[PDB]
């Protein structure tokens, strides 16, 4: 899905067809560094993108004085009564109007959905 | 003419009396401007 850059050249590598052995090989066009290929996948589109959000969302959001705070939903982590709430924060998101939820205080960081 | 000048003895006018309500009006609107901002708040949390 992702890619892999040249280890020679430090370049981009592109995905190449081995003729003989049938093994998918990472070639990089502007030297001749090849490499092994493991995930043998080369090329990944998600229509519906349904990327969970909780990976984009950035623990120190919970720092913010602007956004809504509730005291009825505890963490899971270290079970913390705070904890911020705020909607998508994004565009593209089809039809979601859920809360994401950060936990406050320090060093926990942690963001569930329900 | 005729109805101007018989306004001359009747008379028109606006003023705070005429957009004051009873107090018993007021509450019942206070009560319906509630319960509709209680609903608007239910399906806020039903959306989320
Ligand atoms: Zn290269
Ligand atoms: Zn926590």
């Amino acid at each position: 899905v992702g890619i892999r850059f040249c280890q020679e050249c430090n370049n981009m590598l592109y995905p190449k067809e081995d003729k003989e052995n049938r093994i998918l090989l990472y070639a990089c066009r502007n030297c001749d560094y090849q490499q092994e290929a493991d995930n043998s996948c080369i090329y990944v589109n998600k229509i519906t993108h349904e990327v969970d959000e909780l990976t984009q969302i950035i623990a120190d959001v919970s720092q913010d004085p602007t956004l809504p705070r509730t005291e009825d939903h505890p963490c899971q982590k270290c079970g913390h009564k705070e904890a911020v709430f705020f909607q998508s924060h994004s565009a593209r998101a089809e039809d979601a109007m859920r809360l994401y939820y950060v936990c406050t205080a320090p060093h926990c960081g942690h963001r569930w959905t329900e | 003419t005729v109805i101007n000048n018989w306004l001359l003895i009747e008379g028109h006018t606006i003023g705070i009396g005429d957009s004051i309500a009873d107090s018993k009006t007021y509450q019942d609107i206070q009560n319906t401007i509630k319960k509709a901002k209680q609903d608007v708040i239910e399906v806020i949390e039903k959306a989320h």
